[PDB]
């Protein structure tokens, strides 16, 4: 629900989620990077 | 070719070279080229059908993901998911309408396909 929940998940965990493609993972990284955040903090 | 009795691409591909060389105006280079084209046409036709349904191309590529039966591979290929890469690129939502595929089973197959394509 929150950005703080998303930032704790690893890239390998997000790829296990249902309806989660490589394209949507790249979108999430690019958007988090635009805000100075990274996956796995 | 039809007047000389050839009706199929198989006849042209496999008939003895002597019978094709008896046709007026065929030389050995042209007969070899005609046979190579006939063999290439047959290969293309076979590959196309095997990718459209689940005969061989999708029965090996799309069916690489552990769990894919031949019926499911043909259902995937009917949606344009012909290869193990095409399946690795899908979401669960893109496969949700396939009769006999639960969201959990779709998720497991996509993850198996990704493990082979992206982490093998």
């Amino acid at each position: 629900h929150y950005i703080g929940d998303l930032v704790q998940r690893t890239e390998v965990e997000l790829l296990k989620t249902p309806n989660l493609g490589k394209k949507s993972l790249t979108e999430i990284k690019d958007v988090l990077a635009s805000r100075g955040l990274s996956l796995g903090m | 070719l039809v007047e000389e009795g050839f009706s199929t691409l198989e006849e042209l591909a496999y008939v003895p070279m002597k019978e094709l060389l008896e046709i007026e105006g065929l030389d050995e280079p042209t007969v070899e080229a005609l046979r190579e084209r006939a063999k290439n046409a047959l290969a293309t036709i076979a590959q196309a059908q095997e990718e459209s349904l689940g005969d061989n191309k999708p029965a090996d590529d799309l069916l690489n993901l552990e769990g894919v039966d031949r019926d499911l591979a043909f259902k995937l290929a009917a949606r344009g998911v012909c290869t193990l890469e095409d399946l690795a690129e899908q979401g669960i939502d893109d496969l949700a309408d396939i009769e006999g595929l639960t969201d959990e089973k779709a998720g497991a197959l996509i993850m198996a396909a990704r493990n082979i394509c992206w982490f093998g």
